[PDB]
């Protein structure tokens, strides 16, 4: 339970996209609107796993410029396939956050 | 100019109203609703995390279809079906097979959350969940229909749940049991928060990386855009247990929690355990299952479960342990028992799959490689009666799945029984058997098949009565070894 | 023994239509598992609360077809066409909102049609949430796929309804900040009369559990009421107080508010090629039709107030 | 006087339904659980086959008859080789 | 000598923009290799005629700048994100044509508006096309691919208003076929007065082959003339002859008409930093003017007759 | 209601107007018009017979590109770039360097119609012209943009029309010459008739079956997308032919036809021809150049010819001999002179490669054999200094292609040279000087490479100042062997 | 020439369907819509080329059937990528077709 | 005295660019253009290389130069071998 205990003991949060045009927009962004966390990424191809600490906060405003194409929040839904974190989103951002440190 | 969704998000969720012409309670009744007893006016502080809105969703739903449908007619002639490792097209009959219809039915507990729900945004909520599902299961009848053509073993995307075959009344005792059984509010927790955010990850996400890695983009494509609806209308459960949890109803929460767990948990072994480890080929196998359960139910949704102020399942450690071991003897059972399947079982233990197998789980070949040892000396010696059942497996009375253990060395395995109103039920662990016992008036007069064998409702009683029965229309159904064998040959 | 059969161009129960399955047929047509074994319509105690709960209020219906399953939605729609063309009437709608805000046509109805909005059409999101409940209960319990997914996509509609009245009770409001909308709906629902006959009406119809009677309610009953005495009336009031926005608007939710009519009469037609099935439809119609003579009645003497 | 039992046997993955006869030894219904494990997916193996209730410590004499043991019909038995 | 250089993150013409590179900057920015050669625009005998039409219709024209190219469409529009836009909005326009044809719309406007709309609106299917066909030609002269890219679009928005006026010119004709609606509009455009000012205007501003005296003519002088003079009264005629349907058209056709003026207007921002320029486009814009005015007031003395 | 389309179309196109204050001269000049001075009311019986509206257009070209972008969304990660053959890697190299802005160009000759042309069909079909032709320009740079990251050659489907590169030339000198340089009927006739009904079938369909057997799904699916708008407004050029034989034009018009086919012929057999015999892998040549030539140009686009009403081209015996030789020269020239080239020529003479083009052209081993014998030679010996160039080769004045013939045992090689106002040209066919000659003020002072290099033009007067000249910016973009001569080890 | 004359001298007409949904619909129509006629197709992977002599006719109706969805005759210009003959297109249909007899 | 040519060599697959001088020999001229051809694309044999202008019959003589041979610069020209 070791390897159990250490899996469940993290903090991490973030989205988790499907294999397409959203990926390294949402990467990018992730790094650009929360500087001073490290955000990690793991590739599985057919997804991505990109988390940071305790938050992890993607704005609009960014990630259409990362896109590079007129972008309205809820659209990432096409893309978001799944998350870690409870979620808060709103037509300016969407946040992953949890409510406990572990 | 248009006017944010922020700014009259409320009303469309201020639809609850005090009943005057019908009491409450024959509005919402309990068997139905599930509120156990909490009054209309709790119900309003129920927020819905993930919104949407009617405009906003006819919009974005077109454009995720737009995509799955031109991704496959742009790929059809890619040549899978022909060039595909036979293991893999066997996880596409698995999938569509298992999992079209239940999605459809699932169509019927979000339904019931619509009616039946005193929480204003979880009946609009779950009106968009009904539509998730038709996508799922029309979506998941459609891309498998052009393989009919090929192999009668897709026609069983449509008819599996329509059989008798084992698998498939495991997979309805489950669902009917989490989906379309019970109360709105079990729903909300076994269904939406249990299920939907827990364990679907493996299935259609996981399996997505296996698809990508084997180059089969249509399905890849197909399966993460469904999980994309699911992670959207799955947060209906989280507010819902937030809401018992602060009216008092904790130990019922946690209850419901932890039984959709384990009924999901036994599923996923014999289906999803099966394809990571075996079917999917080794150079295709991006994370053993084991690995894909630390990162999705473990890493991902037990710390989610955590966040939200429910315990770890008391059987936390038997899970564990039931991760390393399962889902090996559950192969075992659906490969020596292919007939019985409507799809192929890759054996996948050539040396070389049996030294990854002894790097993901040290031990493998002391144990379930005992058993792979004679069976390929029998194969290596054309004994193939000896690789042909002649009698059927013993079957869990809840989860419809074979009663297993570790084989082997170091041999163990465990019956769990129970004496109940003049009857001898056998579960397959601890969990099971108290599942049942949570609610004995859900199961007790249920008859798995081997039940019904020995009760004489399969005729003749035989291997071949009982294949008949499972719903089985020609020989070409029936489960063969994905190569024919020639993994032996190696 | 088994015999040897080769591939089908599509499913079993299909194989034997004439003509090549439509994408309609093949994500559509009989996938209901929970019709197929009449003592346990669900894979679970034959005994237990829903298994009971679908052999009282489907399975032992009055209304009685050998083939439920035959049916055919007129308009064959399937969850991505639905999409297709709803997505069309709504932008159209939504680019109506646009336009009619730049124009600033709220400003510009004849005096006191606020108050009219306010007391006979802002509260209609709780009629329509009504009709939503009830479509998605028909929908658990029809005994065909085909039906159940008329009644999905008829719930969606109801949201789409409920939705437009949310939107414009708000965005109404901004011009007209001192009538109450968006603050009073539920008081005008749960204490004004011409809102009782719909809600005693509403409450009512959502505890009629029998899937026949549910149906028959509520598609050959209430909804054809609404069209009648509650639409239809709305844009002729607007057109009396230079509203030129809600008659457009109801026109788009008449559209929906047709289609239902359309599957639910095929439905008919298909229930009647059982003779029996005429005296209990009628009878249905007949018990229901009080109650809303009633709620249109009321509903009438307030709207012309 | 067909006796449906469920067996497990020593070494093997599963629990399988094995019909015995009421008037069976345990010797013989050892043999009857082995035929369908022993050269299947168990190794065979010198040394007596025993008898037992699934999980019991108390083994079942071999000339005992399923008859004479008061086991129920599909109860769980193990079949195991003695230490 | 050759060195190694690693790759680059996009073009290498926008390799050193600070942000990263757009998918409006990606498929639009410096595409006009023509303007590379100055003394072949074409890679052809350097006085082929095209060659020699270019020198000195686009290269010798007194509007002059450095860096043409760095002009930025204010919109960004790029051929998927216009598709997108305008399937919006011409599905709405389509969505009112089937609307207010289901309520008879035409049977209701004012007595003689059918003869008004003959005279007054179905000819402007002329004036569209002269203004689709100028477009086309700023388009194919202009020294920046992001100048000439704003150009196409506004050629097909041109096509997008000829063919509202087709297709309504043509349903008219259903209600009223006596006021020769479809059939007399080239004899209109050719000889009624009202229609002389705009004829001349743009038989004369489509023989002005300089770049920049076609852009300065067509967006600075004739579009923004025909937004004041015709679609603007057109709606105030309209509503005076409960013609509801053409005001919610023009609005559309406005949306479009104040896209163009958008881009025009930055493109001449984009000029003014060449201070030489102010004076090179206030000559041009005298120039025309007095054609711009007699148009208008000619056309709306038919209007108001 | 809706009223179709057939009802209201003839007012869509009923603008044709008798001018008054211009002359009808002054508002279509003959110089880009191209009228020939057929009268107004002539050019009014001109019928598109492929119609579209505005409404539908956009409709359609926006799910058109959704479906476009979504596959190419969906199959980023199938390691096209890395796994594929560097043959093929090259081939898309070369397409999108010699097409994207060359489409973009394509918007100018629309546009040429859209105002000039008398006829009201055609300035409207033009206008949706020139629509697709920027949906094809900016299509064919945003999808090799991802790889600019990877590889600096990608850089050139931007960079090539503007730079002097040879191959660059070649194409801008045809594009100029049919698209942007003549008349709106010139352009009818040479560009939407000539090459859009005739030859781009070749590089959009033909070269996409050879991708979707390499495997190459987003490119496959990209250029025949494409070709779906090509098909629609390429039938302008059909009815403007008709009309000017109605007219008593048939011999104007056929001269313009059989200049621009030549012409066409030519580009393509050094952009398609090497590709398609040589740098696609061998596995996935679904037809040989010469039987892609055989489908498209002989059985198709030369019968429809005919059916209008046209001849076969005087040349027509000088163009099948062309079709069994050119190109087998032009792919010896682009790899032999490979440094001066944007992407990475692949030699592709294996001798399984070699038994293949025997097969495809009896006679090939004896003829070009007898060169890449000397060349395998040297490669396997390590001389790799005499397999690459020290001076260049002499270029034709049509066509800026290298002057070849055929090598080896039955050699043949000839230069057509023509002494014109004082300066001495050669061209590499009969017919490539008849094309000067038939419009000699349009070349007449054209310079191409060579003629630039002996002209001082290009400094220092060496491969390496070409090289500059030509606008390479680093090592990397200059082509290289593919394989980096792996081909020798076979 | 006489491989190249005997290329020239075909009467084959119809379209060239890029791969995808419209492929298989457009051969059954092809089939249903012209009996009596022979159809040929040749398989290219990447587009199907259909042809008949003199001339072949695709029927709305009949494709609509074919295809399974609805379908309007404009639409098939998303999937026809080229064709053989001159071609007729209305509402109703599309007809291939050959002035001349070769 | 630098003096272009275009030559094309015997069995070669092209005409290329190729500077000889004013003063020349055939015999040097032939020499300069078989530089870029024998051992590259030609497999080198035995025999008198001979310079004639493009598809002439006349060859020119060995020891004649290009200043006395009547060519003009960037004229065509084969070298070939003696039949
Ligand atoms: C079986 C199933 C049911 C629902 C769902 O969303 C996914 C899978
Ligand atoms: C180079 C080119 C130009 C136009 C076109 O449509 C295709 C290709
Ligand atoms: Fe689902
Ligand atoms: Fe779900
Ligand atoms: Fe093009
Ligand atoms: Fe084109």
């Amino acid at each position: 339970s070791t390897l159990a205990d250490q899996a469940l003991h993290n903090n991490n949060v973030g989205p988790i996209i499907r294999a397409g045009d959203l990926v390294e927009p949402v990467i990018e962004t992730a790094e650009i609107d929360n500087p001073g966390k490290e955000i990690t990424v793991e590739d599985r191809r057919a997804y991505v796993r990109i988390a940071a600490e305790g938050e992890l906060i993607l704005t609009r405003k960014t990630l259409e410029e990362q896109l590079g194409r007129p972008f309205n929040m809820q659209e990432l839904e096409i893309n978001l396939a799944s998350f870690a974190g409870q979620i808060q989103a709103d037509e300016d951002q969407i946040r992953f956050y949890f409510d406990k440190t572990m | 100019a248009m006017h944010p969704r922020k700014d009259w998000y409320e009303l469309t969720r201020a639809t609850n109203w005090t009943p005057s012409y019908v009491t409450e309670e024959q509005l919402f009744p309990e068997r139905m609703s599930g509120h156990m007893g909490i009054p209309l006016e709790k119900w309003e502080s129920y927020d819905e995390p993930y919104k949407t809105s009617y405009p906003e969703y006819v919009s974005i739903q077109r454009e995720k279809d737009a995509g799955a449908y031109s991704v496959k007619a742009a790929l059809e002639r890619a040549k899978i079906y022909e060039n595909s490792d036979p293991g893999w097209i066997s996880t596409l009959k698995s999938h569509y097979g298992a999992i079209a219809v239940g999605e459809y039915a699932a169509v019927t507990g979000e339904g019931r959350m619509a009616r039946f729900s005193k929480a204003p945004g979880n009946r609009n909520m779950a009106t968009f969940g009904m539509m998730d599902e038709l996508r799922h299961g029309q979506l998941q009848l459609f891309f498998p229909h052009e393989y009919c053509k090929k192999d009668r073993q897709f026609d069983w995307a449509w008819r599996a749940y329509h059989s008798n075959e084992w698998a498939a009344i495991a997979a309805k005792h489950f669902f009917d049991d989490i989906i379309t059984g019970r109360d709105a509010i079990s729903v909300a927790i076994m269904l939406t928060f249990s299920f939907e955010t827990g364990f679907t990850n493996m299935q259609f996400l996981g399996l997505a990386a296996d698809a990508a890695e084997a180059g089969d983009y249509t399905f890849a494509n197909l399966i993460s855009s469904i999980q994309t609806d699911e992670s959207r209308h799955a947060q209906q459960g989280g507010p819902a247990l937030q809401l018992l949890i602060e009216n008092g109803k904790r130990e019922e929460a946690q209850k419901k929690v932890d039984m959709a767990i384990w009924r999901a948990w036994r599923l996923f072994a014999v289906l999803t355990g099966p394809v990571m480890d075996y079917y999917t080929p080794l150079e295709d196998r991006s994370q053993s299952f084991k690995e894909f359960m630390y990162e999705w139910i473990i890493g991902q949704f037990e710390r989610s479960l955590i966040d939200l102020g429910l315990d770890k399942p008391w059987y936390w450690d038997l899970f564990l342990k039931d991760i390393d071991e399962l889902h090996h003897s559950y192969h075992m059972g659906v490969w020596y028992w292919r007939t019985t399947a409507w799809w192929n079982p890759a054996a996948g233990v050539t040396p070389e799959e049996r030294d990854w197998l002894e790097e993901k789980y040290p031990g493998w070949n002391k144990r379930w490689g005992r058993c792979w040892d004679v069976i390929t000396e029998n194969v290596l010696n054309d004994r193939m009666d000896l690789v042909s059942p002649e009698t059927l497996p013993s079957v869990c009375n809840m989860s419809q799945i074979p009663l297993v253990g570790v084989p082997g060395d170091d041999w163990n395995i465990e019956v769990f029984s129970l004496e109940h109103n003049g009857r001898l039920y056998h579960f397959g662990s601890e969990v099971d058997r108290w599942v049942f016992q949570q609610d004995p008036v859900q199961y007790q007069n249920h008859m798995n098949i081997v039940d019904r064998f020995l009760a004489g409702q399969i005729q003749p009683m035989t291997l071949e009565g009982a294949l008949k029965y499972m719903g089985f229309q020609s020989i070409e159904e029936m489960g063969k070894d994905a190569h024919d064998f020639a993994w032996a040959d190696k | 023994s088994f015999e040897s059969k080769k591939p089908m161009r599509t499913w079993s129960h299909l194989a034997e239509m004439r003509k090549k399955p439509s994408e309609y047929d093949i994500v559509s047509r009989k996938l209901h598992y929970s019709t197929n074994n009449p003592d346990s319509p669900w894979e679970l105690s034959p005994d237990s609360p829903m298994n009971l709960w679908y052999k009282q209020y489907r399975n032992a219906s009055p209304l009685k077809h050998d083939n439920w399953d035959a049916f055919t939605d007129p308009d064959q729609l399937v969850y991505r066409t639905y999409n297709l063309m709803q997505d069309g009437q709504e932008s159209y709608v939504q680019s109506l909102f646009d336009q009619f805000n730049e124009r600033e046509h709220d400003q510009m109805v004849r005096e006191g049609w606020e108050h009219t909005m306010a007391r006979c059409y802002s509260p209609l999101r709780y009629l329509f949430h009504c009709l939503q409940m009830s479509s998605a209960y028909v929908q658990q319990m029809a005994p065909a796929s085909t039906i159940s997914n008329c009644c999905i996509l008829q719930t969606a509609d109801s949201l789409r309804w409920l939705t437009h009245t949310a939107y414009r009770t708000h965005e109404l409001s901004l011009t007209y900040p001192d009538a109450g909308l968006g603050e009073h709906e539920r008081e005008l629902w749960e204490k004004e009369p011409g809102w009782q006959g719909l809600r005693e009406l509403m409450e009512k119809q959502l505890t009629a559990f029998d899937w026949g009677e549910a149906f028959v309610s509520l598609n050959l009953v209430v909804k054809p009421m609404i069209v009648e005495s509650i639409f239809k009336p709305l844009q002729q009031q607007a057109w009396e107080n230079n509203d030129t926005l809600l008659p457009l608007l109801i026109d788009s939710q008449l559209k929906d508010a047709e289609r239902h009519s359309r599957w639910s009469k095929a439905l008919v037609k298909h229930a009647l090629e059982n003779p029996d099935n005429h005296a209990v439809i009628e009878g249905w119609i007949e018990k229901w039709r009080p109650l809303a003579d009633r709620a249109a009645e009321a509903y009438l003497s307030m709207l012309s107030s | 006087s067909a006796f449906p039992v469920h067996a497990a046997f020593e070494k093997d993955f599963l629990v399988q339904l094995v019909v015995v006869d009421l008037n069976d030894s345990m010797d013989q219904v050892a043999e009857k659980v082995a035929y369908h494990c022993v050269n299947r997916r168990v190794a065979p193996r010198e040394g007596v086959m025993r008898v037992r209730k699934h999980r019991s410590t108390e083994l079942f004499p071999r000339d005992m008859t399923i008859a004479e043991s008061g086991l129920n019909p599909t109860e769980v038995i193990d079949v195991v080789f003695e230490e």
